[PDB]
Formats: structure tokens, C-alpha cells, sequence
């Protein structure tokens, strides 16, 4: 899945930024925050975002929806690696399990329950 | 809030 964050900024500063980010804000963890192509929702103010590691997928949905100020009709969901992760899991555990060599999470959001539709 | 070119994401 295509990233502007990922096509603009080169790999190894992107690994040194993560680096530092973790050693420096340890209890949050980095993510990339971008739209889905053909999402029709909100685009998103800003795209990094330092996150509580014990945030649920689920409490994360809520701060999203409404840094887009979506319709209350307006479906809301997350991809990570073309794959939705479940509202179940923690942030933490999402990054552990999904973080990059550069030390970012990728997260694409969609009113669509498929990438990319 | 934004520190280090970081949204610090609160609970809220």
C-alpha cells in the first residue's frame, strides 16, 4: 500500500527519526496516519502522530473519526498491510507486531472495509 | 500537542 510519508521521505531518515522517537517518548509509539486512494471521507490534518502504546484499536477509531469530523453515517476503518487489525488490540501491541525497519507503524484509513475502494 | 512534529494523542 502506496504512502506519501514513505515516497517523500527517504528510508534512512526515517529510521533515524524513529529511532530517536522511540528512545525519547518510550510509552508512545510512532505512527503514519494516512488516507486510503478512493477513501471519499476527511483528509487528515497532520500525519504523525505519537500514540499511547496501551490505546485500544478501538479507542483509536474515536480520535480519528473525530480529527475528520466524520458524519455520524460515515463508516471509519484501518488497515495495516492491506489487513484490518481488530479493535482489540492494543496500539502496543499492533506496533510490536507491525512496525517497520524504520521504526514507524503505517496505518491507511477508509470508509471502506476493503483497500482500496 | 504537537511536539517534535508529532500529534501527542491524548485519551482525550
Amino acid at each position: 500500500m502506496k504512502f506519501v510519508y514513505k515516497e517523500e521521505h527517504p528510508f534512512e531518515k526515517r529510521r533515524s527519526e524513529g529511532e530517536k522517537i522511540r528512545k525519547k517518548y518510550p510509552d508512545r509509539v510512532p505512527v503514519i496516519v494516512e488516507k486510503a486512494p478512493k477513501a471519499r471521507i476527511g483528509d487528515l490534518d497532520k500525519k504523525k502522530y505519537l500514540v499511547p502504546s496501551d490505546l485500544t484499536v478501538g479507542q483509536f477509531y474515536f480520535l480519528i473519526r473525530k480529527r475528520i469530523h466524520l458524519r455520524a453515517e460515515d463508516a471509519l476503518f484501518f488497515f495495516v498491510n492491506n489487513v484490518i487489525p481488530p479493535t482489540s488490540a492494543t496500539m502496543g501491541q499492533l506496533y510490536q507486531e507491525h512496525h517497520e525497519e524504520d521504526f514507524f507503524l503505517y496505518i491507511a484509513y477508509s470508509d471502506e472495509s476493503v483497500y482500496g475502494l | 500537542d504537537e511536539k517534535d512534529g508529532f500529534i501527542f494523542v491524548n485519551y482525550s
